[PDB]
């Protein structure tokens, strides 16, 4: 009972998150739908909403049909298959369970006994760090009676009643992973891909020789002042020749950072122009 | 550079206490020890300056600065 790879279908993730984020500050719960497998890797499909009254702090499912009104009005497409576990949000508090999560978790698993829950954090959820994590409960019952196979992992080092309650009720926390396809991704990247206009728009000068000489004119202030930086520089120790000049500002580099940029972004300029006057 | 973007949070700096970490009495009411990042000056800070700070973390980001007499001798 280890190694359990959660993988998730990347259309399945980022409505957890839009509706996951809309509803905020008042948190929200919708269901998961995918398939087990033999032990490890319990996919994930689509998801989907329930409606509900949602608190800071609290929610529940008030109609009992939706989900099951939707379920028969999606077999007629058959776009994706049966339920596998459900979901609920953290807003600003961190990603955890709590007494009300695990009595109606505690169904889920005696009803299916592999059945997941999934937190979500969308606050401090930002470009990067996603903090995302899902989690099976565990029969407290079989811990009193009292599993690694030659690989673990990743475990976490925060969410306190995650951390230090985390595994003696909570569950065996578990990882995930994305089924991140080629078929997907190059109808996902297709933001980015700026325009064939985009490369050659010779954008104004009158900022660029306002740019020009005004750069040089920042350049000298730190070029002579680092020609002060060089009077001797052999006094009175060789760290003395270090740590009395604490990195306030650095200058060699300062200079070298904008050298190198004013020319790239220049040579550019020039090119793109006698590019474009072969338009004609 | 992505940090240094909104929605930041005010305070005040104080004092330094090392290379790379002062404190703030924020506007917020309370105090809080927080490391400043490089890319940052650092001599234009040790009065009770004005600031900006990172939300969450209440961290530390950059810095942000700022009668008519009308007679003459004849």
């Amino acid at each position: 009972d280890t190694k359990e790879t959660v993988y998730i279908s990347s259309i399945a993730l980022l409505k957890m998150l839009k509706h996951g984020r809309a509803g905020v500050p008042m948190e929200v719960m919708g269901l998961m739908l995918g398939e087990f497998v033999d032990d490890y890797t319990v996919n994930v499909v689509d998801v989907f909403a329930m409606p509900q009254s949602g608190t800071g702090v609290s929610v529940e499912a008030v109609d009992d049909v939706f989900q099951a009104k939707m379920m028969d009005m999606l077999k007629q497409t058959g776009r994706d298959q049966m339920v596998v576990g459900w979901y609920h949000s953290h807003p600003g508090f961190g990603c955890w369970l709590s007494s009300v999560d695990v009595n109606t978790q505690k169904s889920f698993e005696q009803l299916n006994s592999r059945a997941v829950a999934v937190v979500v954090d969308p606050i401090q959820s930002v470009k990067g760090k996603v903090v995302i994590d899902a989690f099976r409960l565990i029969d407290t019952g079989a811990l009193i009676n009292n599993q690694t196979t030659s690989n673990t992992g990743l475990l976490n080092k925060a969410n306190i009643q995650a951390l230090i309650h985390g595994l003696n009720r909570h569950y065996y926390s578990l990882n995930i992973d994305y089924h991140k396809t080629a078929k997907e991704t190059k109808m996902l990247m297709n933001l980015h891909k700026e325009q064939w206009q985009s490369g050659l728009k010779m954008y104004d000068y009158e900022e660029k020789e306002e740019s020009n000489l005004a750069a040089t004119k920042s350049m000298v202030k730190i070029a002579e002042q680092y020609s002060k930086r060089i009077e001797e520089e052999k006094e009175l120790t060789e760290e003395e020749l270090k740590t009395r000049y604490v990195g306030r500002q650095d200058p060699k580099k300062h200079l070298s950072e904008t050298a190198d940029e004013t020319l790239e972004n220049n040579i550019v300029s020039v090119l793109t122009a006698g590019v474009n006057s072969v338009a004609i | 550079k992505r940090i240094q973007s909104v929605p930041l949070v005010i305070g005040q700096f104080l004092e330094p206490i090392d290379q790379n970490t002062g404190i703030v009495s924020s506007t917020t009411g309370m105090s809080y020890v927080v490391r400043i990042l490089s890319t940052l000056d650092r001599e234009l800070l040790k009065p009770s300056m004005s600031v900006a700070l990172h939300r969450h973390s209440n961290a530390l980001v950059d810095i942000l600065p700022p009668e008519k007499p009308d007679v003459t001798y004849a």
